């Protein structure tokens, strides 16, 4: 065993001894933790690109517009005052044919995790962290993704209690899609806005993928 | 590819060699810090947005059982009011100093703060930790196991 | 020995939110939609939340996000004062020398408190 | 002699151009930590007994004023109660982590833990020290004078 | 200019006051208790003791009953009446002998007998010097300009607890007949933490580069 | 939350520290001239026992005082007291490199009782 | 404000030197600390830095110094009567001066000593003629006497 | 204030002359020659390829032949007469279509086509541009605000060896009926190295920082 | 002792150029345009013209550009063997193993004499 | 054992020391003063006086491969191909300061003795190219390396 | 399993016997002389020198002459009969007093009375010692173990030119009527050096770690 | 190509020694024994071996040990110049600012060619 795994065991032990948690709360949580992933998040997209009235309920109210998709930010993690690390205030960032958000938190790893499940490992890189808000054009390339001179690229720094997801435009080949096919092909990346949804493509796209010494 | 490996590796090892007027610091006099310098020592190292870094081929990462249960135990420990997120991000990602912040791994700064939070605000002493430390490493070494991480 | 009160943050916001608890307690907002301001280069020892990439930046504010008690003070147990915090968009010409005219219209949007905001 | 103080700039000047294997660190994953790492990361900053270190012509400095009031105020506070010297010496020698530990100057460490133990233990908001700052630099600016450091234009 | 230094520090006293931490009066009291501290009493003590066995012996046992004799009560001449915060109240007199020779350091810091001694040189604090002495202590103490025999047993002591210490050198030849005031006079600073050893002659600690402050009082 | 700020003093004026902890660790587990060796225990955080001491054996020549341990006195915890011990190391035992003519150097250092372990 | 961009700039740049760091010193490493990728690292020719990571910077043009054109011109009349050819140049310019000057010195730094190397390197001047001229051309600014179109002499 | 760099670069050139390895008249001359370079010949030599398809199917085959009708021999224009030592006899034109767009380097060094273009940027010098150029060019050439489709094939052209580059844009809009001045006046230094593309109304590089010499001519 | 012959290259070069003073002395070239060849990992001790970000790596000729003693003998005074250079153009994704798939067309050109090049 | 431990420690502590590390990328001539010219263009070879931490001194068992580098070097010097001054400025200064403190001792003897033979022209660096080709494939075959690996 | 070490070792000589250079002969011939250098003559001649005084005086001015007697002749005993291209002719041996001892490095390389004493320790070649002796040899000689009276001049010279030393050092105390062969068994190569002095019963170099070569001869 | 002499140092040298040979070659010697003499602090570009932490230096001449091409040259292979060689006693004081008063007799002593040397 690692030292970290050590240190662990000994933290957790100590604070249930201490009565500062218990047993059962730390199984509640990673249980919470497991329910999580990035599907609520695209069937918000795919229901705002089908209900106009929707879309604008998300650009206005992320908070109210979450409930459509069962993750209320407030009464669905077991603390029941939203998680204590991701807060209660989800903004929906609507991309249109003029402007495109990508999202980072430089001061650490700040992510919709109620709504997105948890964040990339890149994305918690102190080099994500310091390129992005400066030369965002140039890591989008490196993701793959350009948009036009023109568009208005804007960076979303979630430095505070507030999280966001980005709601690309609806890609072009979706005409009389349902909901089920159109939220498949909004990924994680999308949402976080280093990519972009195109029809036939239903993951991330293929990153080196760095091995745990003990994982699940 | 062979030889593409050993480019790849040569490219990265050549970096190392990269010439530089290092200065060492010994604690200097204040005569030797300047306002540029005081404000560069005295800053919050999490605020690193717009500093200047190379282009990297970014990787996910596979989720360590024991990075699972930190996460837990802090979100635990903060739903429980031991803390507000923003104590723990205030230990976590300022207080532990340049060289931990970039040194050690994410999680592992999450870690050692958990265990620092129990300490500072005398839930548990410092020898109370260390006693369990100490605990720990003796159940692996007796044969009686770690939690989910070594069976008996 | 000092005791911590390990229940006010879960009987104020429980049913609630954060910081939707916080809702009404910074008064009347100094600033409104629409107002150019600026980034006052307040002292960072120990903490703060607003990077130094914003600093003596001037911004447009595009949206009252909240009440909240500022970070800075949130994060040493000091959860009495409340403030607003406002959305604040950036042109990226404004914080990079380099920025490239080509990309004329790209911005950065991130949220501040206003202790930190001064009419442009 | 002009000549000797060259020599002995340049024998400092070499040493910055000292070869090495310089490998930066970017928050490396899990598996790059090793135990010795480990040890060597969590290590209590003012533990350097042992360590290898070069000759210095060892010097003697003047006490700025600031240093004598620094250590008059650490000493005060713990007379009434603020902290115990112990306290203040895990803070100031080991928390403040290894890079300003060897980086800041001796009293600079002292004072900025001066002011930690305010802030820590809630008798100043950080907001009231950040507000004070500010006040003292508009003091200074204004002409207005700063305590023994400057006297009023 | 005034430094970030000088305003902080100035900053810090003000709010510490305004908050009733501690007085400015209080303040005053310090600094003014520390301007009376020097290295007088320690080399009194020394001379008393190579002048009056009895005393060597108690030095040599008790300390901070010793220190008495040369007016420092390390107990209540700091203003606290409970010894200083960071230097405490266990003094312990180390012995040279013609077999053994101290060295004094903090490896951990700069504990320095304060009371008896007054403020640490620059070079006690230096990393430099705390990294070095306990290990090449023979290597150290000559580019002070110290040798001692190799069958000498040199004893370097780290002031890593609460006990402060003072070296007490071997009285040197050349002092036959001589005052307790001549005596005292050639135990220097550097003599009481160990760097040197007292010479009929010097009266001063020996001359090294001395670093200027921007602004001294 | 409050701070007690006349706790100490109350505790130590007119006495001093550590006289003020004087008879609070009960009986001493080690004597003038045992052999200990000291254990590694673990530093996370906090020690005022140098790494360069670890596992070495030394003699103890004096039991200087009581006091709580630096370790929980640092994080303000007080109420444990025990005794602290000088030893006396030879330097050959704590520098692999240290040289055959110097013989007889030596290094001597205080550590809390709970760090010995009879050598 | 323009003094506190300034400020913030010169921040960012002056953070990265403290950026952490496994620091480790090499004095002169037995042959069985030499791995085959150290050896080929070391035994590198320094112009090879195609495809190395680096970051962003904003690249700037620079005036010409006047020595700098003067030595142009001097390594291209010495290949144009036949002293070297431009990769005899290049060799010695951008290789040969190892790692350390290669990257610590400027552009036409390199090229200026490289010039003088030639000198020596095929016996045209002794290093001794090349040591005297330096310590002559020296005396020659102290004195006021002047240093070509670098600088005029001190007058009446 | 004279520079060691000025000290040595006047040591060198006066033993080179003493010792007979080159003359006054020689260096002289190549300054002047020097002098005359500019990205004028090149601007113009694009500008004919634009108004003359047959001419611009000649420089894309051969360069060298292409050059003599902007007064640019790469052979005889030099004072050698048998091409500048460094720059060498081979250029060679590579032309930018819908589907291809070069941007060139050496990363060896700063191998530039000195005799038709002038004096190579200080940038392109730079270990940075030589590092990163030839494996992230759209992220450079986006740095520099130059972005092309991504289906377009983006070329790095790394001059190693004794071929020289100049790259030929595409013709842009806005320019139906303009003369040949009108067209060589948009074609920029950047624009032949690659960097930038030519448009209408734009006649100088792209403002960036300028590093003043401490002594400039 | 040595003599150095400082008139040599002008006499051969003069009123021709460089490498245009070399044509015809390599004999017939081993490959020819269009051909997929692989850049051999010869030794790179003291000097080299050839990138070791090539090395390994696969490209199709383009052109045969001139005949030239290779640099690696020339940068030495070895004038007396001359060998074929060609123009190769290699695929950005075959040099970098994270070139992005949307840029899939990008390339890049270069130099390399024959000594280097092995059919594919 | 622990004292082992303690003692890996102290070394690796010092891979951590804190510093302001600038990285120098081609600096214009404007930020080069005299002193880091003069330190720029020394000799790497002089370095009496410079400062430097104690180390505990180890004898070293030689290497066949460093006797038979030396004997290269004197032979080549017996047979007049260069004497020992033009060996030692081409070996311990030529050589440059990262080669010169980052290679081994004997690595920079070897080194140099192949830098002679292709500067003086007794070799073309093709040839000495072609040599090393020559040695690897000996080795690679099965056909052994002189005494360092039999066929 | 071959380093490019040793790749590179056996291309240099493969090519430099293939141009003539050398011969494989005149290799064999030169690791057989060095193989059979070693201390024993200096050692030799600073007994000589202990027992008689006027083969002491010839050590102390013309050292080349003296080294003769012990039978290492600088010119004639190496192969080229030229003295070696490396060590050259010029010996000088250093006379320790009671009042001056010497100890010996070559700050710019590791220059070494090869021809009388052997090869080079490893130490004696480190940029650590080369930076240190010359400045602090008090400091460098007392972690060797060895300390001199603080008003005893200890004389460092730096081997830099064509000059070679070895170092005679005073006959120590306990030797009496000892005979040459005793007396020159308690002179090592560290006493040659300077960073230790002869002492009765010592016969060998103080015990230090020995770094592994990879492949040493067989 | 240039032709090196590879027989001139032995045919020299043989049966007389290194720098036995050069004996005589360098005239009248222009200090002598006892004299004092300061190192001149000549340019070492390239090549020197005449240590730094000697330049500036006074020193007394202890000897004058034989006549050689100074390294500055032989290292270039330029022999037609031979000068005398002088050992030199350094007060370790005089080099050193930090050296001890306690160690007042410490010495250094070295080889340096006369090209260095001036009359103090
Ligand atoms: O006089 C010179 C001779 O001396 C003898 O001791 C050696 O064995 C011979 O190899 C050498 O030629
Ligand atoms: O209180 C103002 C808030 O209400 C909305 O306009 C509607 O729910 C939100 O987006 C905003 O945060
Ligand atoms: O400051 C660097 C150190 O090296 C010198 O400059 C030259 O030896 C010394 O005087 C100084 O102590
Ligand atoms: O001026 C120097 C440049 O580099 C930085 O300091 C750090 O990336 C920039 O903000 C600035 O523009
Ligand atoms: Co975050
Ligand atoms: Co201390
Ligand atoms: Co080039
Ligand atoms: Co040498």
């Amino acid at each position: 065993v690692s030292d970290f795994e050590i240190l662990e065991m000994a933290v957790r032990e100590l604070a249930i001894e201490k009565g500062l948690f218990s047993a059962e709360d730390h199984r509640v949580w990673k249980d919470y933790v497991h329910t999580l992933g990035p599907l609520p998040a695209a069937r918000l997209v795919a229901k705002a690109w089908l209900d106009p009235e929707y879309k604008k309920l998300c650009i206005e109210d992320g908070v109210e517009a979450s409930k459509a998709v069962g993750v209320n930010w407030v009464t669905s993690p077991p603390t029941q005052f939203g998680t204590p690390s991701d807060y209660c205030n989800l903004r929906v960032l609507a991309d249109s044919p003029t402007l495109k958000h990508v999202v980072v938190c430089t001061l650490c790893s700040c992510y919709p995790r109620p709504i997105l499940g948890q964040s990339p490992e890149w994305y918690r890189s102190p080099n994500y962290r310091r390129r992005l808000v400066r030369w965002p054009r140039q890591v989008l390339a490196e993701f793959g993704l350009q948009l036009p001179s023109e568009v208005q690229i804007r960076v979303a720094d979630s430095n505070q209690k507030t999280r966001y997801i980005v709601m690309p435009v609806r890609p072009e080949g979706t005409d009389g899609w349902t909901e089920d096919q159109l939220a498949e092909i909004v990924t994680r990346d999308c949402l976080i806005g280093v990519a972009v949804p195109k029809p036939g493509i239903t993951v991330n796209a293929k990153r080196p993928v760095l091995k745990a010494n003990r994982p699940v | 590819s062979s030889i593409r490996e050993e480019v790849h590796r040569h490219l990265g090892t050549v970096a190392l060699m990269q010439p530089a007027l290092h200065q060492q610091t010994h604690a200097p006099a204040p005569t030797e810090i300047t306002h540029t310098l005081f404000r560069a020592y005295t800053r919050v190292p999490h605020d690193v947005g717009g500093e200047a870094d190379v282009p990297i081929e970014y990787h996910e990462k596979e989720e360590e059982i024991w990075e699972l249960n930190t996460f837990a135990t802090c979100e635990c420990l903060a739903w429980r009011g031991v803390w507000t997120a923003e104590e723990r991000r205030r230990k976590q990602n300022c207080d532990v100093g340049q060289t931990v912040y970039l040194g050690m791994p994410y999680y592992g700064r999450w870690l050692l703060t958990a265990a620092r939070i129990l300490v500072d605000k005398q839930f548990v002493t410092l020898t109370e930790l260390h006693n369990k430390i100490v605990e720990m490493r003796e159940r692996v070494a007796s044969g009686q196991g770690l939690g989910e991480y070594l069976p008996p | 020995k000092p005791v911590w009160d390990r229940t006010h943050h879960a009987k104020m916001a429980t049913g609630i939110g954060d910081p939707q608890c916080f809702k009404g307690m910074a008064g009347k907002s100094k600033f409104n939609v629409g107002d150019r301001v600026r980034i006052k280069d307040l002292p960072d020892l120990f903490y703060t939340r607003t990077m130094t990439y914003t600093r003596g930046a001037t911004g447009t504010i595009v949206r009252l996000v909240y009440e909240s008690p500022a970070a800075e003070d949130e994060a040493f147990g000091n959860e009495e004062n409340v403030e607003w915090f406002y959305s604040i968009v950036f042109a990226q010409k404004d914080l990079w020398p380099e920025y490239s005219d080509t990309f004329a219209n790209d911005t950065l949007e991130t949220e501040i408190p206003e202790r930190y905001l001064e009419k442009a």
